[PDB]
């Protein structure tokens, strides 16, 4: 339980752990729409 | 291992790359891209020889979306080109060539404004889709 | 007791992680009698001086105003201090608002909080640009 | 009671004036149990392993083998830090046997001594150059 | 039989082309168990791993995202290798999307095929930018 | 034999292979596919 | 003696199919005092400048680059010049790095080279687009 | 069988140690039918020609006067290939005579001899300085 | 009190600090061991 | 009034102390109108050109980079030159970097602030070594 | 037992492996001699 | 890990430490750092107002090593310069400070060569010697 400041444990990650998203798709959820391709 | 958080250049190209993908696999769930307050015009021509107009909703927008048939889309993107805005928003400009239904492919020139949705973090809808075929206006 | 080399990597990645992501919480790194200098220039040239306390870092990073701080951390180095405390020297690359990267120097003081199990604080912290003091 | 700027200058100014003439007699500059990081390349090449103790660290001097090692100092920055210490980062150029001057840094936390005031011992020394980085 | 030389040459033309037009059209190059890295770097920092299989490379090329890809090809060396293969180095300049060019080094492998004459297929495709390491 | 420079008849013709092909592509598949497109 | 309007066919052939194949051998087509003059490349590319000899001409030709450079010639006109040489000028549509079609007018002097009989060397290339002089 | 990755990496240390220990053998590493090209020009620009023969391959070493040359890999990456071949590409720096360094770019093609196990032979050799294409 | 430029009293003076020592040496015996040789 | 002797030695003796201790604030002798000509190296070290303002003189003398420097003053000469402005010419041996010991001229031309009585800053300012010139 | 060329296991190591040394000093001997300080 | 047998520099920034310590603690030993065609003078002066004459052999040099009765000698060099010669052997060129039995430090000037032994690899004997006080010149 490491923790840097007055930041609670795991808020750090809790905040960046935030993966890139694109309208109301999940994340990995457009991506299993094209496989099956050549 | 430094997390950081997308560049505006990154977010428009993934999303160039999801959009084009999706609407070329499953063009069904391209409404799932917009917001509430979404305008959008995709190529339009009234009966009149202007260019339609644009949609302003969800809704409509994906009628319009089933009202152009697209199946067996194939995009090559050329140019795809973003920068930050108002509000951590990205203005993306896009060319290249689109073909439906196996026609020829025709050159197109577009610009995306994606939003954040607010709440969760790293997420967009398209808040604008300006899309025209530079044939039926050239 | 975790090894000091692991205390300051990790504490490296965190502190450019939010100088990216959220900088408005950055100043919670640091403490009352901490030190803080980002490389400023005075009307003479001379390296802007460090600034003392909580809320001058917070005012002072508002002032540097971080948007979007690419960062590209070359190298780490940390080691034991007095009081268990740690100090890290970090060399990398740094860019906000996404022009080009730029050379920097930095340390980082860590002192432990005394009353909470491995916790630390920013006690000092330097930072110089290359191409502003060479 | 001394400025940490004062205590910081002072200590640059002495150690680079006795790297150049007796580098043999850095070693009494530490004392037990302190860190000196200076280093180059090894196996792995990025990581140098800390010497402790003044054995260690004269016999490491002793390695790097400093003549007429001339000194640039660009920058010195001094700020307190724990126990009353003085943490010192200098920026420059550094050339030993008259070679080519290579862009540096060194941080020192200058820790006080309890017996005698006024007295300082390098408890943590380290030094890294620019292009073995970058 | 035509040049190595030849054969290199034509290739080079051929993939650099089809790479600017059609990259998704790619994946035809290579054939069952090819490599193909073409990474650069990957999640740590590191050379990606290679990608066997047509359908692997297909997804890797598609991943990597090519739009406009423009190739400024400085020199093309083509040797004759083992089981009648060639083995050709390019380097030059490579601009994905209008981007900066960056230096670029690229090895092909190229087998041949038993049953079509004059066919080859990529066995080994090794690509690396220069920034990336130096 | 009209050959132009340091060249003799034979070079450049031979130099110009079009019956090659990589790949599953067809003899100039890969070419049309470039032109007018 | 070969016909002044058969060797500028034969010529015009030979050099768009080596050029579109193998930029590199370009140079071979000339000599000693020979004048390559192009579209020309500097600081704003307007200045475009002759450069003589096969050392200068195989820089430049390798400065512009040509890859996959597909030509349309659409007419071709050889005649009877000085010294039993032959002036060619060439119109066609020039797309290089797959861009699009651009009109150009080459004009070539050839003369004999003297020793071998129906050989000939370009002693003046002058290169000239259409959009970028309207 | 040993990985390619050790097979490539044992290889280039073993090779760029006798590019300066003992240059005399450095013959001994290529086959009968092997390929060599060490980034030479001549008077018209071109790079240098590959050589084809052991004795050759020998011939050109000596011309090329290797005189304690030193190597830094910043990269080397194998990988598998016809015949359980191994193919390397590497990235570094090379100074000849103590000279500056220059970076180069190389590709080595390994086959295996086939009579005794984990041997192999240069049936490649593509080095090529940067400077000298670029 | 006469300074120069923009000092006030004995800023220098204090910036001076003869009897600071570091290490084990004697007050000034490094100075007195570089300057003169 | 202070006498112009006595204002010659105390500034002479502080802008040495200065000079030797902290060679960053020695620009603050100086403010605006001030021209300071110390030695120097435009391309050869010959070319000397004076510089004007605390900014200029402040990067000269950044760009001299002073480090231990041992003054000893051998004369000094003060007088009034007009508008109750004061003349200072010494003599010394200057030893920077702990190099040989170097005779020097230094010529200061001072003038009073106007607003605080007994207050001088260092209008002109001309340095030059006695081994330079003979 | 990984070999490159006619070069025998080891044969390179052998060869390339010796250590500067100077006089007849073995590497090493002096750096005792030498650290015979405190 | 590159073997990459030692450059001229190093070897003789090596050399120059290793025969500056020996000679700083166990004077006697140096004798071993020569060879039978070592010739080696070190700032004498005869009874005649010249420099000395040079030895040229082991022996010999033994004894003028016992001869100038080296003892706590403190030395420190101010500058190193080494380079490449004939027959893979090294010239260094070496200027500094060196006291004998705790004296006043005297300016000193000195050129070594340094040649291969033949049989062992990276080994060095010390072919030429040639050290002199500035005084006893200047």
């Amino acid at each position: 339980p490491i923790t840097f400041g007055d930041f609670n444990d795991g808020e750090i990650e809790s905040l960046s752990s935030e993966l890139l998203t694109f309208g109301d798709f999940l994340p990995g959820e457009v991506d299993d729409l094209t496989d099956s391709d050549w | 291992m430094v997390m950081e958080k997308p560049s505006p250049l990154l977010v428009g190209r993934e999303f160039v790359r999801q959009y084009y993908t999706l609407l070329n696999q499953a063009p069904d769930m391209l409404h799932r891209f917009y917001g509430k307050n979404s305008s959008y015009v995709h190529g339009g021509l009234d009966s009149n020889g202007k260019p339609a107009d644009a949609v302003y909703g969800q809704k409509e927008i994906h009628r319009k979306v089933m009202s152009q048939n697209f199946t067996n889309c194939h995009t090559k993107i050329r140019h795809v080109d973003a920068h930050a805005t108002l509000n951590d928003g990205v203005v993306v400009q896009v060319m290249g060539l689109l073909s439906n239904n196996n026609q020829a492919l025709r050159r197109f020139m577009q610009t995306f404004v994606l939003a954040p949705e607010g709440s969760v973090a790293n997420k967009f809808y398209v808040h604008n889709d300006i899309f025209r075929y530079q044939d039926e206006v050239f």
